[PDB]
C-alpha cells in the first residue's frame, strides 16, 4: 500500500 | 539480508508536450508488485505479481486515487523546484521519489526512509531518526522548512512505523509461495579456451543477493576475475557470473564457490 | 545529471541450437529517462518484442528490460541496439553466446 499524502517542496 | 518494501516514483517533464509523464512503482524486495502510468491508455495502479491481484477493488480504487493524487502534486513540484534553480521553461527533466521500510529481527522495522532527488542528484531526505530532513543545498534548504513548519516527518514516521510494515507483512504472508521461498541457483561451470579463461555461472535464483568467487591454489585471487552486473532473467530469477584468464595447465586448482540463502556450496571444472 | 547507459545482451536460458528461448537486452544505470531500444536479428530490429517497463535503482538510475522468444542456430547473429542522449552514436552491442 502506498502512502496516500505527497509532499510539497 | 532483510525484507523490503519501496515505493519509486518519477516525474519527467516534457517542455512543449503535454502535462509530465508520471510512473510510480512498488517491490517487495526484488518483485515489482504494483505500477502506474499516466501515459497508460487509463492510468491507474494495477498488479505485477499474482499475490497482489488477490486484493480487492476498493484497495485498487484508494491506491489508484492516491498516487493519482501524488502525480499532480510532482507536476507542481517539478514547476516549484523550475524557479528554486531560475531555470527555463524549455528543458526536460526528472524528479524523483522513493520510500521504505526495512524489516528487523522480528515484525518491527529496521530502517525507515523517504528521499527525493532532482535531475539526477540528492535533494531531501528523511534522517534516519524519521524526525529530521537532510537538504542537498539551498534550494532543498527551503523545502526542508516547509516540511518542518508543516510538522510533517510525524505522518510520514506514522506511515513508515506502521502501515508500511503491517503491509509488507500482509504481501509477505499472501506471497509466501514466492516471496519467502529462495530459488537456489543453477550452477555450474565453462571452458572457452583464447590461449584459457574460466567462467562460473549462477542461473535462476532468488534473491538477487550473491557474492562469488574464485579461488588460484589457496585462498581469493581478484586481480583480473570478471565482475558482470547482475542481470535479471526474465522470469522472477536472476543471474551472474564471474571469470578467469588462467594459463592453460592447472585448471582444476580453480575453485569458484558462491553463498545464497536458498550452506556456502563450492564447485569446479 | 548525466549517466550512460550499461548494457546487457545475453539468453533466458543456456542458449542451445534449435531449441527455444529468450533474448534479453538489459539495459540499466542511465540518466535521464529517455531511451529507444532495439533488438537486431542480423541487422534489421525485430518487432515482435516487448520490453518490461520503465523503472529505476537506489542510486537514482534508470533501467529496463527488452526480450524476445527465439530459437538460437549456428549462422544467426543477434545484437541490441540501444540509443540515449549521452552518446554520440547509437550503441550496438552484439549477443555472445556464452556471455
Amino acid at each position: 500500500r502506498i502512502i496516500p499524502r505527497h509532499l510539497q517542496l | 539480508g532483510s525484507h523490503s518494501m519501496r515505493y519509486f516514483s518519477a516525474a519527467v517533464s516534457r517542455p512543449g508536450r503535454g502535462e509530465p509523464r508520471f510512473i510510480a512503482m512498488g517491490y517487495v524486495d526484488d518483485t515489482q508488485f504494483v505500477r502506474f502510468d499516466s501515459d497508460s491508455a487509463c492510468p491507474r495502479m494495477e498488479p505485477r505479481a499474482p499475490w497482489v491481484e488477490q486484493e480487492g477493488p476498493e484497495y485498487w480504487e484508494e491506491e489508484t486515487r492516491n498516487t493519482k493524487a501524488h502525480a499532480q502534486t510532482d507536476r507542481m513540484n517539478l514547476q516549484t523546484l523550475r524557479g528554486y534553480y531560475n531555470q527555463s521553461e524549455a528543458s526536460s527533466h526528472t524528479l524523483q521519489w522513493m520510500i521504505g521500510c526495512d524489516l528487523g529481527s522480528d515484525g518491527r522495522l529496521l530502517r525507515g526512509y523517504e528521499q527525493y532527488a532532482y535531475d539526477g542528484k540528492d535533494y531531501l531526505a528523511l534522517n534516519e531518526d524519521l524526525r529530521s530532513w537532510t537538504a542537498a543545498d539551498t534550494a532543498a534548504q527551503i523545502s526542508k522548512r516547509k516540511c518542518e513548519a508543516a510538522n510533517v516527518a510525524e505522518q510520514r514516521r506514522a506511515y513508515l512505523e506502521g502501515t508500511c510494515v503491517e503491509w509488507l507483512h500482509r504481501y509477505l504472508e499472501n506471497g509466501k509461495e514466492m516471496l519467502q521461498r529462495a530459488d537456489p541457483p543453477k550452477t555450474h561451470v565453462t571452458h572457452h579456451p583464447v590461449f584459457a579463461t574460466l567462467r562460473c555461472w549462477a542461473l535462476g535464483f532468488y534473491p538477487a543477493e550473491i557474492i562469488l568467487t574464485w579461488q588460484r591454489d589457496g585462498e581469493d585471487q581478484t586481480q583480473d576475475v570478471e565482475l558482470v552486473e547482475t542481470r535479471p532473467a526474465g522470469d522472477g530469477t536472476f543471474q551472474k557470473w564471474a571469470a578467469v584468464v588462467v594459463p592453460s595447465g592447472e585448471e582444476q586448482r580453480y575453485t569458484c564457490h558462491v553463498q545464497h540463502e536458498g550452506e556456502p556450496l563450492m564447485l569446479r571444472w | 545529471i548525466q549517466r550512460t547507459p550499461k548494457i546487457q545482451v545475453y539468453s533466458r536460458h543456456p542458449a542451445e541450437n534449435g531449441k527455444s528461448n529468450f533474448l534479453n537486452c538489459y539495459v540499466s544505470g542511465f540518466h535521464p529517462s529517455d531511451i529507444e531500444v532495439d533488438l537486431l536479428k542480423n541487422g534489421e530490429r525485430i518487432e515482435k518484442v516487448e520490453h518490461s517497463d520503465l523503472s529505476f535503482s537506489k542510486d537514482w538510475s534508470f533501467y529496463l528490460l527488452y526480450y524476445t522468444e527465439f530459437t538460437p542456430t549456428e549462422k544467426d547473429e543477434y545484437a541490441c541496439r540501444v540509443n540515449h542522449v549521452t552518446l554520440s552514436q547509437p550503441k550496438i552491442v552484439k549477443w555472445d553466446r556464452d556471455m
